[PDB]
Formats: structure tokens, C-alpha cells, sequence
């Protein structure tokens, strides 16, 4: 059961990976996980604030 | 036995290598995961959060909480300069220890805009107007308010909202500017001036203070991760 | 992919993007275009090195110890702790809670030690590393029954080839590893206080399987840690201080930052 | 119409009303909630005292002086002897709860000062002596505020928390406390600060007496200062309300 | 010859490794399998079986069969304590040598409920009521019957069925408690009290005995298998 | 099969098991229940400690002698300092609760005695 | 004839294995055989007993 994935390349090409162990802890790291969400740390406050309105009214 | 050749570099150890190796314990049952608040997926998200700036980092002031405070007072003549600091976050003493600066000490290249936030901390009666300016590289640092106005600037008024944001546009020939100071790329000069004299009623203090907050903008990015300069050990700790 | 700036044109308006309140604690989020006229620029920049996994996926040497083929100190024992190396400790400290698989590489180098004995002949040394879980009997001497390792994971290495490598599943009684614990070992609150209270990862023992030659040989074993499949939560500020012990966070007091000559001056 | 500044919070039989406030902060965007059955390690049914435990409790006020390094409270210790909530934890081996924090300071328009109200998970204070861990009495103050010291603790060979303000006791820069959830009280703009905290911990439930989850800290970045003849005493009051408090492991009272 | 690279750790020996190696004898014809009773697939099933508990393990009693027996007698005042032992099966002296305890000495972590079974061994005429209680950790061990009643307990009556089961609920902050004693996790305190005085007719003995049986419940589990502490050899046996 | 005499009652974390018992008595044929909204005088929400308060509590035993006139207990006073239930009433101005009573005496076949266990509303001494 | 099987992973991912020998005694161990039945050792007695009935009647 071979898996085909994209490679890390520049902008302005696939690598085959096969698991040979069943421990699942013997796999490679998940380097390609480019997801971010600053909503927790920034804009923590309950009532939402618009970009251009008086902050306190 | 299939015939095989051995590549150069066989049996070598690379710090940054990604390979498959056999587990010490077979079929271990890992403890189940549970929901935890403030989950982190990217370092940049931590840098977006504002960090207090020790702008007055001179002498005894770093030892007290006076480092963060910037002094302001009513003055006879308008046009005096409140403060001046280097644009780059990584090398400059003023931004080196801040959240964004500490993350940058870890990475060799840095890119994108910086947001600076200024909050007046004086009495309600106190009023004033200040001019916050950024001057593009290759021009001597502004020595007068007229020179500073030529560089892009935001005029701020105290009262109503008590905080202002000066956003420094990225203006670099290169896509990436080195975190380490570089002769080739100079980030810029950031300076503040009195647009008008501070005015206060009798029984209100003449002199107030202004705190500064520094953060990465949405366009900001980093590359070439490297060991940080600040952390060192003479011996293993016990 | 990094967000790309939008082109803007001059306008006079009631709206006030630059004006905001620090007191709310909601970080201001304003683009360069709101403050000044800008031009439409596309960005191909990628936030692909700031990911927590990329930042913490590199081998670092947590600790090294020395043992002798002859003399009183036959074998070396090290308790398994992340804290004793500053670089590994500082990056782990960046998150309060971390969950991660561990990759272990051991590098062993043997140096001949000068001696009065002559015409020494040295057969290739073989080195045994054995890991004991809490409450496993400790070896008291190098020739002990404990060295059989029937119930204990163990690796045998012959000098002159690739360093031995193993993968470790996430081992914790807890759902996540705790970088900082604000707690006492007992209910009374009189006793040791610190992260050392949650410290029970076991101990590692290294010995010469055999002695090739009469002369004394000293072997150094270096242990390397590489986080894998990393998961983080509750981020913490940068430490900002030199470390003092691996059992506590006790610190000599430190100035906030390096000092410039004047507020106006651009020189550090 | 309505005002963003005006607010009214009602928990149990206690209601809080401030004419002026900065927008309320939820620290990680998560409301406090009761524990899931899927995530629950303990088989025995939990006991939920409901409104009894979940009410505002007012602590002893402190005096803001022109030279006060700082004031800090261990929150679990703060409510350890207060009402049914103090009684339930003493009775039960395991407790998990959300916490509501409300810090109120009142001053004349002429007064000028800025206080930083930050709640930090797992803050570990470090002893002034390197070879000794900090004492429990120094670490936690029951019924009384514990105060930061502007100067570093002097050389010593005894248990003693290191209280220098810039390190904040954690040996980390004071300015970077922004990453922890926080709310700024500026005398010109804000009357009081409200922070709501989701329960945070690696384990789903933990014994409250042995372990403290979060620590409320107040530090003035800008000193209080006023012209002569103005009120010279300023009072800061901390009110804390438990949220969705639940208890397990019914046991004989007291800790040892 | 296909090009190949050699991974770090090539030519190394791991005790717990699973690989394919060539048989010493090719195509051996193995002897046919036959049906055998009591086939075993899991260690836990052996731990589920009840094991007699040497509760009275003091002095000479371990040397005699008196270790297992627990003494009881008619007494002037109700409320006296029959016995007290630590909750954990692995470290405690009382449960260390039992079936479940011996299996646990092999594994580093343990999880789930324990069933304790108590069988009265007195004359038919003899009658009595006892209170068996488990007290949750972080509370000093109960010193009186009133304190013991606060902890979860089962009141037992002699006569009709002659055996009772007290099931100890798992009450741990952690999913797994270390088999080795841990300061962080304390299993609990288990104690017995006289609900009422033992009553006997004339010509019937005042004093009787009570045996205790300990077993793993359905929810019980183990992890991190390790070498056992008890078995050691000075030299290979002949 | 089953026995009328054998019984097992489980309340909270306390379980009571007697091999021989007389049929259980409900005094007026009414099970204890929480108060109705239709019948409730007080506006404020009530607090229900659930299993904490609702568990068996064991009192100090007495000695039955050949000449003991009698023993009597005021039940609300009996549980006034016992566990969370003693704490809740001390904290709160109003409390209403059902009560389970279980009286246990053990004797040899040869022994002979008869005890009357009666609960009386509003007894005034 | 490659065989694809599941790996050992946590709760709340496949490994390929190919046999290169015909001795059949050269294969890997069957670690993933999670089947248990205490019925033999516990509840040995002929007549079945219900959880809540008198044990002897
Ligand atoms: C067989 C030789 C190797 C033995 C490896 C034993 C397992 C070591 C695991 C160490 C994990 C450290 C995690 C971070 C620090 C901590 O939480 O204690």
C-alpha cells in the first residue's frame, strides 16, 4: 500500500513513502502541517470588535 | 540476494534527518488524548501577540519597571523629540528581549511589516498631539521634525481612544532582511516628535508616560532556523 | 502561504482603523494599507519553518557520561532528564504542555588511556546499553544478573559502524508532559516542591560487554533527543535567564535588557 | 440605546455592575464547561453543588501606593476557606472548576496609573537560595495578599520566594506576560478588569490542596501619582466566582 | 546493483525487535497439534482468578498457615478495627505475593478496580455484622468507625450467604497508577470495623476467623512490561 | 430463586445488606419526593447536594441490658454534625428532607427479646 | 503477494509485510492477537450462576 505525496518545492515532484513497521511510533515526522489560527491568543475577548470602529463606545 | 550499491555518506549521522527506526517497545498502548485550551500549531501566532517594549533601556532603568515607561512632559517649545530606536526587531537592544525579538533570535532571515502600539498613561484632563515617523534606509536619521515629516508618519491625538497604531511598511530591495545586523540591508530609523505642546489644567500633573507594544503583522515570515545567542551553559545543570 | 497586501487609495472618512484600545487586551489587527496608500503585491512566502514540529525536529545532545573497562567504575548510570541541557530545556519551556514521540541516537567513542603496561593487543570492544523502568532491580556490580535483560529493553553495539537508533512511544501517566508543575509531592505541602515531583522516566546503564586489551580504556556515551509527532498547548514566555539547577527554576535576578547610551540614540 | 462600557454579570445570588469596563476577555476563547464522559477517568458519579459553589466571593482589599512593587494571589488557596466552596474541596479528594476574576479600582479624573491584571497557568516561583525550594507559607497566602519586592531578595540560606518584580518570581521578563491572558486597567480609560478562564490542566481532575492551577498577579507598569489634596488612599478589590464547579472522591475532612 | 543508503543503527542488536531470519533446518515437518484443556491467551485472565491474601503477615504467622487467617472474637464494645491494609496490590507487603500482585511486579503501570472477597469461617450458630470500608487518597487513614463510614463502605451480615464482596472503585486523577510506590499517586486505605458485636450460644466458640481473596476486575489493565524484582540468581544453576 | 427475608439497599456510596429482615415499611404509603413548584412558597432557586447529603450515616451503638427502660434519638439533631449534610444545614436557613431509618440488632438463637422501633411526627416531651 | 495490515496506534496508518522465506518458521511473531476468555478459569462450575441470586438455594 504505497502512499504518493507532494514534495517541498519553490513557487513562481512527488515522493513515495512506505511504512515497514506496525508500532506506528516508528513513522517519520509530519513536517508538512502548515495550519495556523491566531484567534485564541489575539482577539481573545467575547464581544467581536470591527477593524475601524471606536474600540470603546 | 538482489545486487545493491552503497551511496557515499552511508552510516553517517545528520542532526536534521527524517527516517524510520524500530520502536524500543512493541505495540505500546499510548494514554488517550484530552481537550486542552490554547493549542499551538505555529510560532508566528505567538509573535503576533503584542509585547511590552523596554524603550528606556538606559542604566538603572532596566533594573526598575521604568525601562518600559517613556517619559513625556509639558514643554515651552513644540518640536522636541520624545524618543528614537532602530527599525530591526532582532539586533536592536530595545526589541531584542521582546516576544517577537526572542523568536527572531532563533531564525537567520526575517520578512514583512511590524505594528507598533502606543498607549497614553496620563490623567483624563491631560491632552496632547505627537508625530510618530518611520524613515526609509540610506537617509541619515532625521534630526528635526520637518525632516521626520518627509518620512511616512501618523499624527496621533490624545483623548477619545487612548491608543494609536503606527504600522511600518516593509520597504526592502531584498525579499528577506538578516536578523543579524547586515551592512547591505539597513531596516530604517523610527522616531517620535511633539506635534503640539502637552496641555494640563491646574491640579493635574505636567508629566505623564507612554508605553510601547511591538508585534508581527499578517505578512511577517521567517527562515533558516538557527541556535539562539542568549542561552549558554558552562556545565550540565543538576 | 503568507497573506498578500491589498492596494489602497487616499480617502477622508469617519472610520478610524489606526485608533484602538490597549485596555480591552484584543491585539490591534491593522494592515499597512489602512495607515498609508499601498500597491497590490502578491506574496509567495510560506510559513513552513515556524511550525512547531519543524522547530523541535532536530537532534540535540541531552547528556554524556564516561565508564572504564578496568578499575572501580566499570559501568555508567544516568537518570533520564530533558532539563540538564540548556538548549533542549529552553525550547521545551516555550510550551507549558507538550505531547511528543522520542527518537534516541547513542554515539559511543573509546579513547586509549596512557599506562605502564606494554605490547597491548586490543580486540574490538562491544558496548551494552540497558534501560530500567521504575522499580526494576538496579545492577550493583558489572557482572550482575540484572545485565541479562530478559524483561528489559537493551541494545548491543560493535565499534566501527552506524550509531544504534530506537523510537519511543509517548510515555506518560498524564495525557500530556508538564514542563512546569506548581505543586507539592504530598497533601501536607511540607516536602520537595517542583516539576521533579512528576519525574519518573526510569534510568539508563552503559557497560563494556568485553575487554580487548590489558591497558585502561575510557568510553564516552552521548545521548541525543529528537521530538516527533509534536503537539503543543498553553504557550509560555521566553525564559530570559541562565539556568542554575535541573530540579528547580531557581534563578539569580537578571536586568530586563542590554542598555543603550540614551533614549534618542540608535546605537546599542 | 446601549453602551459598550456598561456591564452586568449575575452568578448565583451575587450581581456585579460597573458603569465603565474594558471588553471582557475569555483567555483561550473557551467558556468553562463540565467534564465530558468520553474524557472522564473516574467511574464514581460526581457531586455538583451548583449555585452554592458558583457565586462571587470578595477578598481583602489592598492599598495602591506610589511605590508598590506588586500584589499576587494563588487563586485556589484564596477560596480555600470561603463558604460551601471551601467546605466541599476540604471534604473531596478531586475537584475541577472554571474561575471568574473581577479586579476593581476607583480613582479621580486627576489621578494617573496603569495596572496589569494577568492570570498565568502553572506559574512556579523560584526560591532566593538556589539549593533550597521555596517554602509553602511564602508560596501561598490564605486570606491575605502576597507582595512582590522591588529589590531582589538579599543573600540568604533559608527558604524564601524570589520576589523581584521584573522577573515576577518566574525568572521571565515582565513585559512578555502579554502571551498569558490579561486585561489592562488605565485610570483615565478603565474602571475594572473581567477575565473568564476555561479549566486548564493535563489531568481531567486534580486534588486542589496539593496542586494550584492558575495564579492571579497585579503589577503597576506606571506608578500611581496625584497632585496634593487628592484622595491619597486608593483601594484595589479582587472578587472571584467559581464556574461549573464539580467534586469527586468523598473523603474525611483535612489534608495530610 | 540498485543504489542504497545505510540508516544509522545498522548492525545493532535490540532485545525487543521483530524481523525475518533464515531457519537452521529447511522444510522441517512439525509434530501435529492436539486439543489441550485450560488454553491461555491473556495474562489478565489469570489475574481475574481470586488469590488467598496473607493479611496477618506479622512475625511467625507467615511461617505458619496463620498468615491467611484474620482473627475475630466476641468483644465487650462495638467499633473495634478488625484490620487495615494499603490499597495498592503491587508494592504493599500484604498483596505483593498474591496471583495479581506477582503479575503486577512484572508490569510498570496498573489501571482499574479491585474486588476483595471475605468468607466467614465460624460455627453455624455464630452471627455478626462487620463494616468494610475504602477511603480515598489525601485523607489521613480513618482512626474511628465514624471516620471510616464517611469513606465508601459495604455493611456485611453473617448467615445466609457466608461470603461478601467489597469492590473498590478506581478514583485516580491519572489514567494509570505506578506499580512501584509513587508519592504523586497514593492508592487509598482499606480498613474493617465491627458494625455489631459477634454473638454466640453457650457451647459455641467465641472466636472465629475470616479469609480474604483479591482479584482483578473487568476494567483492570497493565503497561510498560518490566523485569520482576523477586527472582535473582548469584550463578547459573546446574 | 429469591427470599423475602434477604434485602439490599444502595444509597450514594453506602450499601446495606441483611440476610434476614421484616418487610420494609413506608409509613403513609408515600415515597419521599422533592417539593412541587405549585406548592413552593420561596422564589429563590434551591440547591440540591444530591449524593453527598443522600448517603447512610452510622450513629454510636448502645448496649441492650436486661433492665433498659428505653433509648430515643431526635433525628434532625442526630445528623446535625455529620459530613456535608451537617455542613449544608448549618450554612442554610431552610431545609426539607426525607429520612431512611435502619435499626440492626444481632443475637444467638437461644437469646429472646422484642424491641419496638417507632418514628413519631411532632413528639413533644 | 504483499499483505497490508493496520498499525498499533492510540485512540481518541498501515504497514506492508512480505515473506521472503518458505520455512514458515522464519516469519515474525503474531503480536496483534488480542483475544481473551476467562470462562475456563473463572465460573468453572457446571450449573450457571446469575450475578444477583442467592449462591446456594
Ligand atoms: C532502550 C534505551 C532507551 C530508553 C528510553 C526510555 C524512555 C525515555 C523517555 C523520556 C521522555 C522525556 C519527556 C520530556 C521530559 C519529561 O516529561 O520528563
Amino acid at each position: 500500500g504505497a502512499q504518493v505525496s507532494t514534495q517541498k518545492t519553490g513557487a513562481h515532484i512527488h515522493y513515495t513513502n512506505i511504512n515497514y513497521y506496525k508500532d506506528a511510533a516508528s513513522n517519520s515526522a509530519t513536517r508538512q502541517d502548515f495550519a495556523q489560527d491566531p484567534g485564541k491568543f489575539t482577539e481573545p475577548v467575547k464581544d467581536i470588535m470591527i477593524k475601524s470602529l471606536p474600540a470603546l463606545n | 540476494g538482489l545486487p545493491t550499491m552503497n551511496t557515499p555518506g552511508s552510516c553517517q549521522f545528520l542532526t536534521s534527518d527524517d527516517f524510520q527506526s524500530p520502536s524500543a517497545m512493541p505495540q505500546y498502548d499510548v494514554t488517550p488524548e484530552m481537550r486542552i485550551p490554547g493549542e499551538v500549531k505555529n510560532l508566528m501566532e505567538i509573535a503576533e501577540v503584542d509585547s511590552v517594549v523596554p524603550v528606556q533601556n538606559v542604566g538603572e532603568k532596566v533594573n526598575s519597571m521604568e525601562a518600559y515607561q517613556i517619559p513625556v512632559r509639558s514643554n515651552e517649545g513644540s518640536g522636541t523629540q520624545v524618543f528614537g530606536f532602530p527599525l530591526q526587531p532582532g539586533y536592536s537592544s530595545v526589541f531584542s528581549r521582546t516576544l517577537l525579538g526572542e523568536i527572531l533570535n532563533y531564525y537567520t532571515h526575517w520578512s514583512g511589516s511590524i505594528k507598533l502600539t502606543f498607549m497614553f498613561c496620563g490623567s483624563a484632563m491631560a491632552t496632547g498631539k505627537f508625530l510618530l515617523a518611520y524613515s526609509p534606509l540610506g537617509a541619515g536619521a532625521p534630526t528635526k521634525r520637518v525632516d521626520a515629516m518627509l518620512g511616512t508618519h501618523v499624527v496621533w491625538d490624545v483623548g477619545l481612544q487612548s491608543s494609536c497604531v503606527l504600522c511600518i511598511p516593509w520597504i526592502s530591495q531584498t525579499h528577506y532582511r538578516y536578523v543579524a545586523s547586515d551592512e547591505c540591508t539597513a531596516g530604517g530609523f523610527i522616531t517620535c516628535w511633539y506635534q503640539t505642546n502637552i496641555v494640563v489644567p491646574a491640579d493635574a500633573q505636567s508629566s505623564c508616560y507612554i508605553m510601547c507594544f511591538v508585534s508581527a503583522c499578517n505578512d511577517f515570515s521567517v527562515r533558516l532556523l538557527k541556535d539562539t545567542p542568549f542561552i549558554s551553559q558552562e556545565n550540565f545543570f543538576q | 502561504r503568507v497573506a498578500d497586501t491589498v492596494g489602497t487609495g487616499p480617502t477622508n472618512s469617519e472610520a478610524i482603523p489606526a485608533l484602538t484600545a490597549a485596555e480591552t487586551g484584543h491585539t490591534s489587527q491593522v494592515v499597512p494599507g489602512d495607515t498609508m496608500q499601498t500597491r497590490h503585491v502578491k506574496n509567495y512566502h510560506s510559513r513552513s519553518e515556524s511550525t512547531v514540529e519543524n522547530f523541535l525536529c532536530r537532534s540535540a545532545c541531552v547528556y554524556f557520561t564516561e565508564y572504564k573497562n578496568s578499575g572501580s567504575k566499570r559501568y555508567a548510570e544516568w537518570v533520564v532528564t530533558t532539563r540538564q541541557a540548556a538548549q533542549l530545556r529552553r525550547k521545551l519551556e516555550f510550551f507549558t504542555y507538550i505531547r511528543f514521540d522520542l527518537e534516541l541516537t547513542f554515539v559511543i567513542t573509546s579513547t586509549q588511556q596512557p599506562s605502564t603496561t606494554q605490547n597491548q593487543d586490543a580486540q574490538i570492544l562491544t558496548h551494552q546499553i540497558m534501560y530500567v523502568p521504575p522499580g526494576g532491580p538496579v545492577p550493583d556490580k558489572v557482572d550482575s544478573y540484572v545485565w541479562q535483560t530478559s524483561t528489559n529493553p537493551s541494545v548491543f553495539w560493535t565499534e566501527g559502524n552506524a550509531p544504534p537508533r530506537m523510537s519511543i512511544p509517548f510515555l506518560s501517566i498524564g495525557n500530556a508532559y508538564s514542563n512546569f508543575y506548581d505543586g507539592w509531592s504530598d497533601f501536607s505541602r511540607d516536602g520537595v516542591y517542583g516539576i521533579n515531583t512528576l519525574n519518573s522516566m526510569g534510568t539508563l546503564y552503559a557497560r563494556h560487554v568485553n575487554t580487548g586489551g590489558t591497558g585502561p580504556i575510557k568510553s564516552t556515551i552521548r545521548i541525543y533527543f529528537k521530538p516527533k509527532h509534536v503537539k503543543a498547548w498553553i504557550p509560555r514566555p521566553p525564559r530570559l535567564c541562565q539556568y542554575e539547577k535541573a530540579k528547580n527554576v531557581n534563578f539569580q535576578p537578571s536586568g530586563v535588557t542590554t542598555t543603550r547610551q540614551s533614549i534618542t540614540a540608535m546605537t546599542n | 440605546g446601549y453602551s459598550d462600557r456598561v456591564r452586568s454579570i449575575t452568578l448565583g445570588n451575587s450581581t456585579i455592575t460597573t458603569q465603565e469596563c474594558a471588553n471582557v476577555v475569555v483567555g483561550y476563547g473557551v467558556w468553562p464547561d463540565y467534564l465530558k464522559d468520553n474524557e472522564a477517568t473516574a467511574e464514581d458519579q460526581p457531586t455538583q453543588p451548583d449555585v452554592a459553589t458558583c457565586r462571587f466571593y470578595t477578598l481583602d482589599s489592598v492599598q495602591w501606593q506610589k511605590t508598590s512593587p506588586g500584589w499576587w494571589w494563588k487563586l485556589p488557596d484564596a477560596l480555600s476557606n470561603l463558604g460551601l466552596f471551601g467546605q466541599n474541596m476540604q471534604y473531596h479528594y478531586l475537584g475541577r472548576t472554571g474561575y471568574t476574576i473581577h479586579v476593581q479600582c476607583n480613582a479621580s479624573k486627576f489621578h494617573q496609573g496603569c495596572l496589569l491584571v494577568v492570570c498565568v497557568p502553572e506559574a512556579e516561583m523560584g526560591c532566593a537560595t538556589l539549593d533550597n525550594t521555596p517554602s509553602s507559607a511564602e508560596l501561598l497566602g490564605g486570606d491575605a495578599a502576597k507582595e512582590f519586592a522591588g529589590e531582589p531578595i538579599a543573600s540568604g540560606s533559608n527558604k524564601l520566594v524570589q520576589r523581584v518584580v521584573y522577573n515576577a518570581g518566574m525568572g521571565i521578563g515582565v513585559g512578555n506576560l502579554t502571551i498569558f491572558p490579561h486585561q489592562w486597567i488605565n485610570l483615565r480609560t478603565n474602571n475594572s478588569a473581567t477575565i473568564v478562564m476555561p479549566y486548564t490542566n493535563s489531568v481531567p481532575m486534580d486534588n486542589m490542596f496539593r496542586h494550584n492551577n492558575v495564579t492571579l498577579m497585579v503589577i503597576p507598569f506606571v506608578p500611581l501619582d496625584y497632585c496634593p489634596g487628592s484622595t491619597t488612599y486608593v483601594p484595589i478589590t479582587v472578587t472571584i466566582a467559581p464556574m461549573n464547579a464539580e467534586y469527586n472522591g468523598l473523603r474525611l475532612a483535612g489534608h495530610q
